[PDB]
């Protein structure tokens, strides 16, 4: 059977980066011609493997991570980054083997009145481990005074929402990212 | 947790929350200036009041972090910016009354109109009525009427409002640990913390006066040359040893002597460099003007204009179907949104202005990576100086010939160059004594050195001595001539125009050295010079993070403003003026008046 790559890339709804979702790919044959011979993506950078030799290759299973970040935050979806997205939202291992694909979605993910659905984690105790996922909305305690559930002075809400608008610069417009992880069923 | 670390996380919350509210307020005022409706004037105020109310909330929240407990100089600058009490240090009624007089002054300045006694049905406001008279008319009485009526009609109304304006502004500055309101304005140049780069608020007064003494010789010869030419235009009205009457200087206040070029042109026979008809014949539109201006910044190493610039800017007048403010402005809404508001016409003056405003955008694009409170020029004079150096290079005949707007066989005589420098001096160096004397008068008023019963008495004593300009008719304390200027009655500092003028020539001389220029400084064009662009970008990226003394040092190599680069620009004209004034009187007597 063909692997459902259209179910992740052409998916209508995409999740926030802090609550990124993962989809496992098991027994199916892949067709990477659709993903590689297309100028629709703005970023198409592979790590540990090449963008062409994958056609004659097999893996135990493929994991597809999908989320939405701003244009300038796409550089952090890469091995060895230390930004806010990489530390508190989505971190890749140093020995990552896969490809990161992103494309601009200004017309569907940014509204004139401000699309505040897409969020990200700004404050967190320590960084996330590789492939870790944190959806906790606990009040972040930045000070010594306890917060007791109510955010106040030195007590900030951990999540802040992206503020995507179609008039933003390209660096602040919404970009949908799909990270394909390779683990050693799926062949070319 | 360290107080420094608690403040850093607080600034993170602020930088993300303020960047969103500032964009809503900026886009709201954009929708008004590009589409003047009542629905947009309230959306501008609603998003504006929300940003103002947000800044006050974060102000008191930021004050709970002791600024002395912070060791990081960068985060220390951000807290100090938020901890400014501003107008809230007043009581609820004094702050409410302050905004009432500030609005009444701004209203009567823009809506005040004077009527002609000879024709009472002819009533004109300042723009374009009275400004057209002061800029074109050659009638002594017509100019004297427009000059006196503007200061006796709308000036006298500002006198009681400006008195209460001074006392209320002093109660704010003295309450914020400042000597006076003048000391508050000088705090923009204040640097305190960096060894070898500090700068006190009082040091500005010392430096502005020290550099002004070196401008006196160039200004005195320009004053003597203009006076000699003005006597031929107004015989039996000007003394060859006295000051120039104020109503004969080219505009309402004598701020710029640009309109005197037709009366003071050195060589009227030589062809004028106006490429206006050239672009009209080559089928140029506003897109070509900005595309060509975009190519200029790319030629020096700076990047292109963003897609949002080409998608969102208003480069033409929408006409009677959509009213819009046509003041050329460069908008930095934040979040990667850079725009330019300009009703561009196919002329040479709009071609040079397009380079000025796009220079502001290149400055805004550079420091966009800095935190929110640090996205601004080094001081109040740095931004205008960057935009001015672009129009200097774009206006040189070498640049116009290379683009195709001037004929390749245009001969650049030594008289065409004196014509250009004389026109530049009437605008550039002619405003320096006016700018300094004006801010000097307000500094003394705020400090309490000029009592109310001699505001206008001391105002014209300084006009005669510093600027060399005498009033045509005597004014008592009923008048308020300084308030008849926009910047005085609209609560704006004015010393920025003096400092930017010395900065722009320090920048030009510094860039032309990196550009390997070899001729006179006024003939320099930094086009195609990637070295000059890299030298300039090293300061644009700093924003307000590094002190202005350090940012200025990164380009010119000096920790303070210098007047020598300004004199080198007008050096060929300065030696020519001394030769012209060999049989004239250089200087003026502070006693002659056209009514003694
Ligand atoms: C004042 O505080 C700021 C921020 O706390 C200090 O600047 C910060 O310096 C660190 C160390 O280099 C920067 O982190 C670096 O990020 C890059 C990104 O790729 C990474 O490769 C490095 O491994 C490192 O993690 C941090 O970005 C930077 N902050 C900013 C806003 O640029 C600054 O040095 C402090 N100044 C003083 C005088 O204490
Ligand atoms: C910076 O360097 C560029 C290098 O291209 C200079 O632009 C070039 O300017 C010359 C005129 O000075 C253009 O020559 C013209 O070529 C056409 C042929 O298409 C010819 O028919 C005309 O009579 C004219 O000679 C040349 O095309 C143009 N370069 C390009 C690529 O179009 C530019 O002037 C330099 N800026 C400076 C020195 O400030
Ligand atoms: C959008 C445009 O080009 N022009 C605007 C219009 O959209 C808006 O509805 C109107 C307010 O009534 O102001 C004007
Ligand atoms: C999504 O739809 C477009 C429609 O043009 C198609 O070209 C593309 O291959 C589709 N993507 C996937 C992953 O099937
Ligand atoms: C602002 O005013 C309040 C009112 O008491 C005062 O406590 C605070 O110190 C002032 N802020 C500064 C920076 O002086
Ligand atoms: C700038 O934009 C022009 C199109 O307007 C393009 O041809 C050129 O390659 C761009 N150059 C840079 C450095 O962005
Ligand atoms: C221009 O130069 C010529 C000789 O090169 C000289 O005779 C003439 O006086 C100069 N004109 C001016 C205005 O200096
Ligand atoms: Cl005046
Ligand atoms: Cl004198
Ligand atoms: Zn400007």
């Amino acid at each position: 059977n063909l692997c459902p790559f259209g179910e992740v890339f052409n998916a209508t709804k995409f999740p926030s980066v802090y609550a990124w979702e993962r989809k496992k790919i098991s027994n199916c044959v892949a067709d990477y011609s659709v993903l590689y011979n297309s100028t629709f993506f703005s970023t198409f950078k592979c790590y540990g493997v090449s963008a062409t030799k994958l056609n004659d290759l097999c893996f135990s299973n493929v994991y597809a991570d999908s989320f939405v970040v701003k244009g300038d935050d796409v550089r952090q979806i890469a091995p060895g980054q230390t930004g806010v997205i990489a530390d508190y939202n989505y971190k890749l291992p140093d020995d990552f083997m896969g490809c990161v694909l992103a494309w601009n979605t200004r017309n569907i993910d940014a509204t004139s009145t401000g699309n505040y659905n897409y969020k990200y984690r700004l404050f967190r105790k320590s960084n996330l481990k590789p492939f870790e996922r944190d959806i906790s909305t606990e009040i972040y305690q930045a000070g010594s005074t306890p917060c007791n559930g109510v955010a106040g002075f030195n007590c900030y809400f951990p999540l802040r929402s992206y503020s995507f608008r179609p008039t933003y610069g390209v660096g602040h417009q919404p970009y949908r990212v799909v990270v394909l992880s390779f683990e050693l069923t799926v062949c070319g | 947790s360290t107080i420094e670390e608690q403040a850093k996380t607080f600034l993170d919350k602020f930088n993300h929350e303020a960047e969103d509210l500032f964009y809503q307020s900026s886009l709201a005022s954009w929708n008004y200036n590009t589409n003047i409706t009542e629905e947009n004037v309230q959306n501008m105020n609603n998003a504006g009041d929300k940003w103002s109310a947000f800044l006050k909330e974060q102000s008191t929240l930021a004050q709970m972090y002791p600024l002395q407990e912070i060791q990081n100089l960068t985060v220390k600058l951000q807290l100090q910016a938020l901890q400014q009490n501003g107008s809230s240090v007043l009581s609820e009624d004094k702050s409410k009354r302050l905004n009432t007089i500030l609005n009444t002054m701004s209203t009567i300045y823009s809506t005040g109109k004077v009527c002609n006694p000879d024709n009472p049905q002819e009533c004109l406001l300042l723009e374009p009525g009275l400004n057209e008279i002061m800029a074109n008319s050659l009638d002594y009485n017509e100019r004297l009427w427009a000059w006196e009526s503007w200061r006796s009609e709308v000036g006298k109304q500002l006198r009681p409002l400006y008195e209460e304006y001074v006392v209320l502004k002093n109660e704010m500055a003295r309450a914020n640990h400042y000597e006076d309101y003048g000391d508050y304005w000088r705090g923009d140049y204040e640097v305190n913390g960096v060894d070898g780069y500090d700068y006190s608020r009082g040091q500005l007064i010392e430096d502005v006066e020290h550099t002004f003494e070196e401008i006196k010789p160039l200004y005195e010869h320009l004053h003597a040359y203009v006076r000699a030419k003005l006597m031929n235009a107004y015989p039996s009205y000007i003394s060859p040893i006295g000051c120039l009457p104020a109503h004969l200087l080219g505009d309402m206040w004598g701020r710029f002597w640009t309109n005197l070029y037709s009366l003071t042109v050195p060589f009227g026979q030589k062809p004028n460099i106006d490429v206006t008809d050239a672009m009209v014949d080559q089928a140029w539109d506003a897109q070509r003007i900005f595309k060509e201006a975009e190519k200029f910044f790319v030629s020096v190493g700076l990047p292109n204009m963003t897609q949002g610039f080409w998608e969102n800017s208003m480069l033409t007048d929408p006409g009677n179907v959509q009213k819009a403010v046509c003041h050329p402005t460069a908008w930095d809404l934040g979040k990667g949104d850079f725009r330019i508001l300009m009703c561009t016409k196919v002329t040479m003056d709009d071609f040079l202005t397009a380079h000025h405003e796009m220079g502001h955008i290149q400055y805004d694009m550079a420091y966009a990576a800095q935190p929110f409170l640090l996205r601004n020029g080094a001081n109040e004079g740095f931004h205008e100086a960057v935009g001015e150096i672009m129009s200097l290079s774009a206006a040189t005949p070498k640049h116009l010939k290379s683009i195709g707007l001037l004929s390749p066989d245009f001969q650049e005589d030594n008289e065409t160059e004196i014509n250009f420098l004389l026109k530049q001096a009437l605008t550039i160096v002619g405003t320096l004594p006016f700018t300094y004397m004006l801010e000097k008068w307000r500094w003394m008023v705020f400090k309490g050195e000029i009592p109310k019963d001699q505001w206008m008495k001391k105002w014209w004593e300084m006009k005669r001595e510093i600027v060399g300009v005498v009033e045509p008719v005597p004014h008592d304390e009923t008048y308020c001539d300084p308030a008849s200027l926009f910047h005085v009655s609209n609560d704006y500092s004015f010393i920025r125009y003096y400092t930017r003028t010395l900065y722009q020539f320090q920048f030009q001389e510094a860039l032309c050295q990196a550009a390997k220029h070899e001729g006179p400084l006024h003939k320099c064009d930094i086009s195609n010079s990637t070295e000059a662009g890299q030298k300039l970008f090293n300061m644009l990226r700093l924003g307000k993070s590094e002190p202005w003394t350090l940012a200025l040092e990164n380009v010119v190599g000096a920790k303070n403003m210098n007047v020598r680069p300004l004199l080198n620009y007008f050096e060929p004209l300065f030696t020519w003026l001394k030769d012209q004034n060999k049989n004239s009187f250089v200087g003026w007597s502070t006693d002659w008046s056209p009514y003694a």
